[PDB]
C-alpha cells in the first residue's frame, strides 16, 4: 500500500502442492488501483 | 528569389507543439538581421505575430514563441487550436539585394 | 429546452419551494411537504395563513424569454489533494 | 486606428501600364517616422516586396523589377500611388499597400511590415 495505490501481484504455480516448492517463481502484477485509504489489519474469508 | 527556405507544409494534433523554421544563405541575411513572422488567413491580409525574434505586439497570444540563432530562426506553438490554421510567412532583410524578402509560405494544418 | 418540457394544454409536472423555515445549506436536499407556519397557528392544510411549501413550474410553449424551461446542468469538481480519478481526453498524434 | 484603402482596375489588358492607389485614414502620409510600401503576392506563391517609398520622394525598390515599377507619393491628398508597366501574364497577383521601416530608431534590417491593406485581386487577360 505505497502512497495509496493498492498493488496485487500473483502467479499460480502448477507444482503439485505436496510441499512448499524450492523453485523460483516470479510474480506478475495484476491490478494497481488508487484505493487511497490506510491499511493495517488484514483478514481472510472462507466458503460454504 | 526565395533566399529564405521554409517547409512547404506541416501538421499536428490540436493542443500540441509544432515548430516552424526559416533559414537563409550566408552571404545573404546575416547574424545581425532579424526575422519577423506573419500569419495570413485565407483571403485576408497578413497579420503580424512576432517581431525582433522574441517580441510580440499587443493582442498576439503568448503561445506563439519564436527564436533566432545565428541565421536559422524558428517558432514554437503551444496549445494548438483550430483557429491557428493559416498561411505562415518568414521575412527579413537581404543585405545583398538591399531589400526585404519573404519566405515561401508554410501550410499549418490542424489534425 | 422548449421541446421536452412544453406541450399543448400545459404541463405542471415540475415543482419548486418558495417557503422554508430558514435558508438552505449548499449541497442539501430538502424533500418535505410541511405547511409553512404563519403567525402562531399549528395549522396543517391549504388556504389563508396555511401555505403549501412548494408551488409549480407550469411550462407551456408560448411564454416570454424569462419564463422558458431552461435546462440547467451544473458540474462540481473536487480539485484537492487526492488520487486522480477523472481527467480530460489527452490527445494523440501519428507515429512517423 | 490606421486604415489603408487601396483601389485599382482589377482587370488590365496585356502590355500597358497598371496603376493602383492606396488611401490612408485616421493618419497622415506626411508622417516622417515611418515608410510606406507595396507588396504583391501571386496566387499559390509567397509574398514579394515590390518597393517602398518615402514622402519626400526617396524610393526603396527591388532591382529585379527595376525597369517596370514606378512609385509616386503625394501628401496633399494622402494618396499612395503605384504604377506598373509592361504587365505580362506572370504579374497576376493581389497587391497590398504596407507601412513599415521606421526611420527614427530602427535600422533597415530590423524593419518589419506593420500595417496591411485589404488587398485587390488584379489579373491580366486577353
Ligand atoms: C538611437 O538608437 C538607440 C538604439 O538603437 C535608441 O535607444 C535611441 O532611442 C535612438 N535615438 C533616437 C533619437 O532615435
Amino acid at each position: 500500500n505505497i502512497d495509496g495505490y493498492f498493488k496485487i501481484y500473483s502467479k499460480h504455480t502448477p507444482i503439485i502442492g505436496r510441499d512448499f516448492p524450492q523453485g523460483f517463481s516470479a510474480l506478475e502484477p495484476l491490478v494497481d488501483l488508487p484505493i487511497g485509504i490506510n491499511i493495517t489489519r488484514f483478514q481472510t474469508l472462507l466458503a460454504l | 528569389q526565395s533566399v529564405l527556405t521554409q517547409p512547404p507544409s506541416v501538421s499536428g494534433a490540436p493542443g500540441q507543439r509544432v515548430t516552424i523554421s526559416c533559414t537563409g544563405s550566408s552571404p545573404n541575411i546575416g547574424a545581425r538581421n532579424d526575422v519577423h513572422w506573419y500569419q495570413q488567413l485565407p483571403g485576408a491580409a497578413p497579420k503580424l505575430l512576432i517581431y525582433g525574434n522574441s517580441n510580440r505586439p499587443s493582442g498576439v497570444p503568448d503561445r506563439f514563441s519564436g527564436s533566432k540563432s545565428g541565421t536559422s530562426a524558428s517558432l514554437a506553438i503551444t496549445g494548438l487550436q483550430a483557429e491557428d490554421e493559416a498561411e505562415y510567412y518568414c521575412q527579413s532583410y537581404d543585405s545583398s539585394l538591399s531589400g526585404w524578402v519573404f519566405g515561401g509560405g508554410t501550410k499549418l494544418t490542424v489534425l | 429546452s422548449n421541446k421536452l418540457d412544453s406541450k399543448h394544454s400545459g404541463n405542471y409536472d415540475y415543482w419548486y419551494r418558495l417557503f422554508r423555515k430558514s435558508k438552505l445549506k449548499p449541497f442539501e436536499r430538502d424533500i418535505s411537504t410541511e405547511i409553512y407556519q404563519a403567525g402562531n397557528k399549528p395549522c396543517k392544510g391549504k388556504g389563508p395563513n396555511c401555505y403549501f411549501p412548494l408551488q409549480s413550474y407550469g411550462f407551456r410553449p408560448t411564454y416570454g424569454v424569462g419564463h422558458q424551461p431552461y435546462r440547467v446542468v451544473v458540474l462540481s469538481f473536487e480539485l484537492l489533494h487526492a488520487p486522480a480519478t477523472v481527467c480530460g481526453p489527452k490527445k494523440s498524434t501519428n507515429l512517423v | 486606428q490606421l486604415q489603408l484603402q487601396e483601389s485599382g482596375p482589377g482587370l488590365v489588358k496585356p502590355s500597358e501600364t497598371l496603376s493602383l492607389t492606396c488611401t490612408v485614414s485616421n493618419g497622415s502620409i506626411s508622417s516622417s517616422t515611418f515608410y510606406w510600401g507595396w507588396v504583391r503576392q501571386p496566387p499559390g506563391r509567397g509574398l514579394e516586396w515590390i518597393g517602398s517609398i518615402y514622402y519626400s520622394g526617396s524610393t526603396y525598390q527591388n532591382p529585379s523589377l527595376k525597369s517596370r515599377a514606378i512609385i509616386s507619393v503625394d501628401t496633399s491628398k494622402n494618396q499612395l500611388s503605384l504604377k506598373l508597366t509592361s504587365v505580362t501574364a506572370a504579374d497576376t497577383a493581389v497587391y497590398y499597400c504596407a507601412r513599415h521601416w521606421d526611420v527614427v530608431v530602427l535600422a533597415a534590417a530590423r524593419s518589419w511590415f506593420d500595417t496591411w491593406g485589404q488587398g485587390t485581386l488584379v489579373t491580366v487577360s486577353s
